[PDB]
């Protein structure tokens, strides 16, 4: 995986 | 945004879409090729080919079951492309390229046309 | 291996797999939470919750056009996991990580109840 | 975009 998009 | 992303989530949902291609689940149309059948889902197939989008969105053409390709088209160089489709690998060979981008052209996929007409334009 | 691969494809597939899910295009069920009802495609359903693809793969239950979830079923948090599956994106917020994590646990979203637990874990 | 997978 989970990131900032 | 506060939206958070996972990024393998849309290459998995992919990977789950070709196992059902491969495993012959919920497939709902046939394309027919040079007297070759490739089964596939309607949906995949216009979220990648411009001219699938076309026919499938078509009020007459959207009913049918089995849709019949230009018999110009190689089956060889559809079924390398059906495979891009449902993977986002393209196997794109000296021996193949122009029945591939002849293929891309038609289907409407700019960006297969476009890498290759690269390996072409680095080629001569 | 030999094959290249466009980045951005299965990205592309899934953004115009939502604007035809926008638009009801080639949508084959209708998702019943709460009297509230949501449109969708079975093969993106199946290929991200391990709850749709039993139920896809079931002889009697693959040729339903209607699927009413369990009545504790939040239709919002439904809908947010539904818009998860469609863009890869999580409107995950405490207001409602409590409503998402359970919907998620039901519709076997491994990822999504993996991250769940994480952020109130660090909320405690 | 086009890689080497
Ligand atoms: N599905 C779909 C779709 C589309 N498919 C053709 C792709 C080659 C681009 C184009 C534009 N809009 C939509 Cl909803
Ligand atoms: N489609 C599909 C699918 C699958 N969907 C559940 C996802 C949550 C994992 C799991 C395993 N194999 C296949 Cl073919
Ligand atoms: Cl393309
Ligand atoms: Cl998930």
């Amino acid at each position: 995986a989970w990131v900032i998009p | 945004d506060s939206c958070i992303q996972f990024t393998r989530h849309a290459s998995d949902v992919l990977l789950n879409l070709n196992r059902l291609r491969s495993r012959d689940i919920l497939t709902d149309v046939v394309i027919v090729v040079s007297r070759e059948q490739f089964r596939a889902h309607k949906t995949v197939l216009m979220a990648c080919s411009g001219l699938f989008y076309s026919i499938f969105t078509d009020q007459l053409k959207c009913n049918l079951s089995v849709i019949n390709l230009d018999p110009e088209i190689n089956p060889e160089g559809f079924c390398i492309l059906l495979d891009f489709m449902y993977t986002s690998r393209l196997n794109l060979r000296e021996g193949n390229i122009m029945a591939v981008m002849a293929t891309a052209m038609y289907l409407q996929m700019e960006h297969v046309v476009d890498t290759c007409r690269k390996f072409i334009k680095a080629s001569e």
